[PDB]
RNA sequence: GGACCCGGUGAAAUUGAACUGGCCGUGAAGAUGCGGCCUACCCGUGGCAGGACGAAAAGACCCCGUGGAGCUUUACUGCAG
RNA sequence: GCCUCUAAGCACAACCUGCGGGAACCCGUACCGCAAACCGACACAGGUGGGCGGGUGCAAGAGCACUCAGGCGCGCGGGAG
RNA sequence: GGGGGAUGACCCCAGGCGGUAGGGGAGCGUUCCCGAUGCCGAUGAAGGCCGACCCGCGAGGCGGCUGGAGGUAAGGGAAGUGCGAAUGCCGGCAUGAGUAACGAUAAAGAGGGUGAGAAUCCCUCUCGCCGUAAGCCCAAGGGUUCCUACGCAAUGGUCGUCAGCGUAGGGUUAGGCGGGACCUAAGGUGAAGCCGAAAGGCGUAGCCGAAGGGCAGCCGGUUAAUAUUCCGGCCCUUCCCGC
RNA sequence: AGGUGGAGCCUGGGAGUGAGGGCGCGAGCGAUAACGUCCGCGUCCGAGCGCGGGAACAACCGAGACCGCCAGCUAAGGCCC
RNA sequence: GAGCUGGGGCUAGGAGUGAAAAGCUAACCGAGCCCGGAGAUAGCUGGUUCUCCCCGAAAUGACUUUAGGGUCAGCCUCAGG
RNA sequence: GAGCCGGUAGCGGGCGUGGAUCCCUGGAUGUCCGAAUGGGGGAACCCGGCCGGCGGGAACGCCGGUCACCGCGCUUUUGCGCGGGGGGAACCUGGGGAACUGAAACAUCUCAGUACCCAGAGGAGAGGAAAGAGAAAUCGACUCCCUGAGUAGCGGCGAGCGAAAGGGGACCAGCCUAAACCGUCCGGCUUGUCCGGGCGGGGUCGUGGGGCCCUCGGACACCGAAUCCCCAGCCUAGCCGAAGCUGUUGGGAAGCAGCGCCAGAGAGGGUGAAAGCCCCGUAGGCGAAAGGUGGGGGGAUAGGUGAGGGUACCCGAGUACCCCGUGGUUCGUGGAGCCAUGGGGGAAUCUGGGCGGACCACCGCCUAAGGCUAAGUACUCCGGGUGACCGAUAGCGCACCAGUACCGUGAGGGAAAGGUGAAAAGAACCCCGGGAGGGGAGUGAAAUAGAGCCUGAAACCGUGGGCUUACAAGCAGUCACGGCCCCGCAAGGGGUUGUGGCGUGCCUAUUGAAGCAUGAGCCGGCGACUCACGGUCGUGGGCGAGCUUAAGCCGUUGAGGCGGAGGCGUAGGGAAACCGAGUCCGAACAGGGCGCAAAGUCCGCGGCCGUGGACCCGAAACCGG
């Protein structure tokens, strides 16, 4: 029998036909960062590559 | 009655009589052929097997016990000397004059 | 009184295996077994301890495992009272 | 056990005594037993509680040397030194 | 890899080929399930024992001797499968080694006797060791080890005709000795009573509980063994019925 | 450009070691001391980079071990025994 | 004589007892012993089998209560383009 | 159905077809212990009342039978008559209830409500007609299997833990009582109208019950039992039961050959070496009882409920509901409910009162705060069947004078050890010898099959023979050349070595090893990358929409075949609303994800990855009894 990080199955994650997967920017934000603005156009996504195996896997089966 | 070890269970174990199952045979031409139901045990009869093979005689000793009975003719003698009748493997086992001179013989096998 | 010679009895740890000499050199740096050399018949028993890194025991002194177990206080938390 | 007595029954039949007849069970004993028969896995110079412990000598005394009664020569013997 | 491969195979040359972790491909025997229009063997299943044909090989075949009954699959399937080796587990078997030990330095030696055979047994005569023991006794523990007639295979750290070894037979008797048929402390139980989540805890009286209390005898004889019990002579106690 | 010839690139499954040393050289430290360590450039060994040599000696000079015992040229290194 | 002792019992093993060293608790109690969690976990240690073919490793770098582990890279191997 | 006094084969004696041994079932004895129970007690022993013969009581008095523990009802009277407790491998619910270990520490968490202990029910308990579930105004007992789903979701959001309604399936199934309303009374207070307990009314299934007034209406509706025989199934033995013989190599044949038969029963096993036909009490197939336990099924027992409107109304509980403190639940303090309760307040009887997850309005559901309820799932001590399950170090450890010998005070540990043969025909007799044991004879196919006596290998100890050995080094040894010795694969090889020639053993871990680093004394056998569910690539192949749960049926062999809840692909993009071959950011045509079909999917077999004790053994320790 099998489930999940589930977990960040929840929090970043969630692939695409194409067989990959991708979870939101993550610079720095949503913490400290009085910074500056053109940094915030600093948060869309962020597609990691190679790992995305653990990943993907240790999901599989549902998403 | 349905496995290798339960003929031991309901023959030997079971009514001994059952080992009169043993006994069990047939013999000559005239009574046999007239049938075969009704025996006699300690009947006469001349084996048909074992270098003593093809042999005359008559039945001694219902041994049923043993598994097997004994044959006057068929035997042998010791080595210290005197004679003896051997064991008689119900197997090969021969009866043709029915004993049945008694007429609870011939009320009951022919 | 053993030890030694007789008769009787008759174990035991360790050990891959082995007919296992000294030298001066060497190699993983303290070699009977590798090189050169010198003495060198085959076996034994009564002994004498040096070497076989002899035996005993997978160091207790050491460090290493985000091992364990006991006592301590202004260590952390929690319970008993 | 001895004496005091309620309940209570004796109180010519309750207890004490005297004589005569009658009754008296259950289970334990052998031999070892400062020990090859007991604990130490073994015929292991280890331990194990009570009774006078015979005498002669030593100031006395279960200390001591010899021996009384009784016990035993150790359960492997010779032979060199 | 490439030049034509008919299924093999054959020819060129290029082209290397030492290899532990470790990666890919190919084969071998091992016990089983097929018996994919499969069955051998008393003139041997199989394992064993020994070998100068077949394969790179791990194995094959095959022939000679052994041994008492099996099992083989031409092909695919399945798996508790291949071992020096874990100071591995289990079993046997060698070492040292015919050296080390005989369990207290309280010593023996001689004559006869029995026996197949006696330093090691029996009788006997010298001699040594006890002697507060190497004494008899009561206990506790162990339970036939005790005696008698036979016997020595192993146990006796040598023998062994000896045994506290084997088999067989036999041995231990009590109104008064000890235990009970009497008594309680500790303690343990424990109707009632008291409190636990349940199991349980405590616990009065009464009971269990001993060489502590209490209680009626002793000396001699008598077998191979028993004995205050068996003999006998002497000394008693409790209960019961009668008067 | 390419004489080469046989490495190259992407996708994908299966890995192992995740701590090495030795030598030359250029630097660091260090008594320019160590078979010291510390980074670099090449090699080297890897328990077989097994054989030759330097006596012996992984290892430094030459060498790439498919197999052929009674062929032939050489390497490095040697040719008085 | 806080004397030695037999016999009878009481306490008990995270708790007892202790004229108290962590002693003694059925011959090694710094927390007994048997069965049970259970084949506890165990970067460490060993151990880790029949043949043969093909190629051919690293002992660095980056982050770690991580430094004698292991993630990702770098160097291997096989399938297709 | 004709043999026997058990495994004892041996001596000595005996029962038996005017139905013995033994197979069955129901019996009468059942000594002492053990819940023990009459009383005591270190079990298996020692003690007391009533009856009892009366018994030797030769002119003198005893065992036997018996009897009675204590907690439970209650005909209470002075209490007479019923139940219990002790077990029991595994499985069941309640009562109580833990560390390891994972999280690569560890306090939260996990292992778990597991392991253990306790109580107790059963042959099955568990549970069980709903103050239920959820929302299509849809569903309805409880349980269990598949599925839902590793989803919704819980969380130092880390390791992990991880529901349910709905759909498919097995089964079906429903009932009661306080429940003061009515009347009956019985007992009290003290006469009324109070509480009380036995009788009925009703004694609620899905809202009703009573009490009143008119319509009523005037026989098929059996449960969990109750009942009768019924097929009562089994209970051990029930018994028939097809069909060959000659010849033959053989010590033995059932083999080799010739003819011959069977047949719904060529299942196997025993038969002197392999039979359909020799034995088999087998499958063929039919058989079978007077006693012990069912459904099916037949009947009455049938216990039992079963229609209409109206009325102001009184009637399933002592605590619902609320505050705090825990539980279970997927919920780990959370926006956190339902149900269950530890303490404290302490409502209502049908416009009542909980519920649909804080709460509130409205809607929708349900009617508590007592009880019984077979069947569908679990578990093997027992009996049977079957085996790509084992063969004496494997299997349960234990294949038969083993949980016994044996160490342990105890709890507890806990072994080893099977095989002659066709059957004893098991070695009379003679020999050396005290014997054991060895030499002959005899059984015999063979005893080097010979009494722990089948096969009986190695290691290791012997007896003879070939070769070889005293100026000689290395385990090894292997290459050369020589002599002796044998040529059942001869002009080629065997074996042994005298010399010389080149040579550092073998394993793990190591930068590096001969080793002086460790591993191993020697031989034989055991002994270590497995299985399951997932997922993951590769491949062998069946359809492209591909594919099957659980179950229903069919089953010497037993033959699969139907089952369409589901789940992956059929677009995806997004936190979502939602849009959609487009979409999210945004107000901009600038990028991210995707479109572009290339389409899988099931299965088989594999290299792997997760959960697993899971490559194999290894410790110190923690936790329970």
């Amino acid at each position: 029998p099998k489930m999940k990080t589930h977990k960040m199955a929840k929090r970043r994650i969630k692939i695409t036909g194409t067989g990959k997967v991708m979870a939101f920017k993550s610079g720095k934000r949503h913490q400290n960062t009085g910074k500056s603005g053109d940094e915030i156009r600093g948060k869309g996504k962020g597609f990691v590559l190679a790992k995305a195996e653990w990943a993907r896997m240790k999901l599989m089966l549902p998403r | 009655s349905k496995q290798p070890d339960k003929q031991r269970k309901s023959q030997r174990r079971a009514p001994l009589h059952e080992r009169h199952k043993q006994v069990r045979a047939t013999l000559s031409a005239d009574l046999r052929e007239e049938y075969g139901v009704r025996v006699n045990a300690g009947d006469t009869v001349e084996v048909l097997r074992g270098d003593f093979a093809g042999e005359e005689g008559e039945v001694i000793n219902v041994d049923l016990d043993k598994a097997v009975i004994h044959v006057e003719d068929v035997t042998l003698e010791k080595t210290d000397g005197e004679e003896v009748p051997r064991p008689l493997d119900t197997s090969n086992v021969r009866v043709t004059d029915l004993d049945l001179e008694d007429e609870k013989r011939e009320a009951r096998l022919e």
